[PDB]
């Protein structure tokens, strides 16, 4: 069976360029051809263009002509996708995918894990965290505020990862200031909070951030 | 009412030898000198002759 | 976008549902047509090619159809898992590239009306002292998952700093938000009264915190 | 205008092997899937096979430096080769189709003795040309 294995997540400043690579792992895919799909956050499927090694072909999108560069290597069944000056409006998630045939109009059957790529002319920043109190709710309300830390993405566990039921960790805000934030809560019976401590494992790889905060009534 | 049977073109200058023809102009060709003899040009794509 | 998709569907378990895609004679009328199928945060899946052709793998409830410059997908016998956003695809011959729909989103309803339960947080004594103040609303345990946030100072709506995430689904399958009020200290100590509004299918639900 | 005879076609880029076709509804370039997937799928196969042989010394080095260029060689000239026949396969495999419902002008092009719309065109294109259908039409116009 066939694998499309795509590089990992990239950060850049605006202006800069990227590249991003597909490898055909399990196979060849010399035969076939390849496009590059964007997917802004939360946005439609885009056509950036596409590539067929054998056949001969390069392909772009007209909009994204001139500024892209799509090339190939057979021996390596890897293709690259090379994005230039780029700007904040090119953050997105970036696909790679396996059409039918060797030509565009087959639907493409297999794909990338996708590679996504965030332009923020902003730098590395470690988050600030401030305890959440339960003082509303017989279930009681607790949590944390992830706040101001770029870039994405951070983890957070509560008490070591031993605490799991009942864990909702909120998907991430980006601050007008450019800046991501992001909320950890858990509902737990009201009985057990003056008996029972919390504690939560928040890790911030791109920063190399790991903090423990404890949530006191 | 017509229909033609074709071959593709295109205006690759890429040129390969074969056995008993050298410098055959065609569509597409692939260099080997990625892994010496200059010139190590494999044909993929068809023979190139323009209308 | 060159494809017209729309934005939402709805179904109860056990219905036929259609989506259908709009285009003009550059691309659909002269083109094949894919479908796509793609769950949040993972790549797309390929759901019909060629108009009307389906992968071996997809169930038999999936079928496609292309009449004129419109395309339609439909889907019998809906299914809770189905929940996914849908993309139409074409070559487009005035372009000379592939074209996608705006995407549609397929919501399988198959649970009853639940209002959230809504808890506000007033800002920890350590942010104030960070000379900073953010207020969290956490709402939970509401089915669908579709809700409006407003918020207010004293009795009075405000706008400024108020960032918002979408709905995310529980464990028990109720899907839950969180909204964010972003505040100067003084600006919290000074209007006697915050509130935060949530609205879900028609009703508001509210919590508020004073200094 | 012609057909592989003459030359190239500069106007399909959307394949190696293709048909071109006119009518009232109009003309143009299309590509034949099947073939040229069969061809790419072939091409690919023996790069990767003439890759795979690939791996007193500046001596030896320079004999296998000629292993390599005769293998080029003998590859070029088996691939060019499978296009031409492979061209050929296709205007017969259209040629087997029409029989006496078209003329063969010569030099790769056909020209119909019954009216043929871009349906028919497509008949022709994958093979499921109905010689019957038209076939009625076309003996009459031939005299
Ligand atoms: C090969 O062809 C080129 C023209 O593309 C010509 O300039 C060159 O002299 C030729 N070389 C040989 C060795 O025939």
């Amino acid at each position: 069976q066939v694998q499309l294995v795509q590089s990992g997540a990239e950060v850049k400043k605006p202006g800069s360029s990227v590249k991003v690579s597909c490898k055909s792992s399990g196979g060849t895919s010399n035969n076939y051809a390849i496009s590059w799909v964007r997917q802004a956050p939360g946005q439609g499927l885009d056509w950036m263009g596409g590539i067929s090694p054998i056949f001969g072909s390069t392909a772009y999108a007209q909009k994204f002509q001139g500024r892209v560069t799509i090339s190939a290597d057979i021996f390596s069944n890897t293709a690259y996708m090379e994005l230039n000056s780029l700007t904040s409006e090119d953050t997105a998630v970036y696909f790679c995918a396996r059409h039918g045939n060797y030509y565009y109009y087959s639907g493409m059957d297999v794909w990338g894990q996708g590679t996504t790529v965030t332009v923020s002319s902003a730098s590395t920043k470690g988050p600030s965290v401030f305890p959440l109190a339960p003082s509303s709710k017989g279930t009681a309300a607790l949590g944390c505020l992830v706040k101001d830390y770029f870039p994405e993405p951070v983890t957070v566990s509560w008490n070591s990862g031993a605490l799991t039921s009942g864990v909702h960790t909120f998907p991430a805000v980006l601050q007008s200031s450019g800046l991501y934030s992001l909320s950890s809560v858990v509902t737990v019976p009201s009985s057990s909070l003056g008996t029972q401590t919390y504690i939560c494992n928040v890790n911030h790889k791109p920063s190399n951030t790991k903090v423990d905060k404890r949530v006191e009534p | 009412d017509t229909i033609c049977i074709g071959y593709h073109a295109n205006n690759s200058t890429d040129t390969v030898d074969t056995v008993l023809e050298k410098n055959v102009t065609v569509t597409h060709s692939v260099n080997l000198l990625e892994n010496c003899s200059a010139k190590l040009r494999m044909v993929t794509g068809l023979r190139n002759k323009p209308s | 976008s060159a494809l017209t998709q729309p934005p939402a569907v709805s179904g109860t378990p056990g219905q036929r549902v259609t989506i259908s895609c709009s285009g003009s004679d550059s691309n659909i009328g002269r083109r094949s047509v894919n479908w796509y199928q793609q769950f949040p945060g993972t790549a797309p899946k390929l759901l019909i090619y060629s108009n009307d052709q389906r992968p071996s793998v997809v169930p038999d409830r999936f079928s496609g159809s292309k009449s004129g410059t419109s395309a339609s997908l439909a889907i019998s016998g809906l299914q809770s898992e189905d929940e996914a956003e849908y993309y139409c695809a074409a070559w487009d011959d005035s372009l000379k590239g592939a074209v996608f729909g705006g995407g549609t989103q397929l919501t399988v309803l198959g649970q009853p009306k639940a209002a959230p339960s809504v808890t506000l947080f007033p800002p920890s004594s350590e942010e104030l002292q960070a000379n900073k103040a953010t207020l969290v609303c956490l709402i939970s345990d509401f089915y669908p998952g579709a809700v409006t946030v407003a918020w207010k100072a004293d009795s009075s709506p405000v706008k400024a700093g108020v960032e918002t995430t979408t709905p995310s689904k529980q464990s028990n399958n109720k899907y839950a938000a969180s909204s964010y009020l972003s505040l100067t200290p003084e600006q919290w100590k000074s209007h006697r009264s915050y509130s935060c509004q949530v609205t879900h299918e028609g009703s508001t639900v509210e919590k508020t915190v004073a200094p | 205008i012609a057909g592989f005879t003459e030359g190239g076609w500069t106007g399909m880029v959307d394949g190696w092997y293709g048909y071109h076709h006119q009518n009232e509804q109009g003309s143009g370039y299309a590509a034949d899937q099947k073939s040229t997937q069969n061809a790419i799928n072939g091409i690919t196969n023996k790069v990767n096979s003439v890759i795979e042989k690939m791996n007193e010394e500046i001596e030896s080095k320079q004999i296998w430096c000629y292993n390599a260029e005769l293998l080029v060689l003998l590859e070029n000239e088996r691939t060019l080769d499978f296009h031409d026949s492979n061209v050929k396969n296709l205007y017969e495999k259209v040629k087997s189709q029409l029989k006496n419902n078209a003329k063969e002008i010569g030099n790769g092009c056909f020209e119909f003795y019954h009216k043929c719309n871009d349906e028919c065109m497509e008949s022709v294109k994958n093979g499921t040309y109905d010689y019957p259908k038209y076939s009625e039409e076309s003996k009459l116009n031939r005299e």
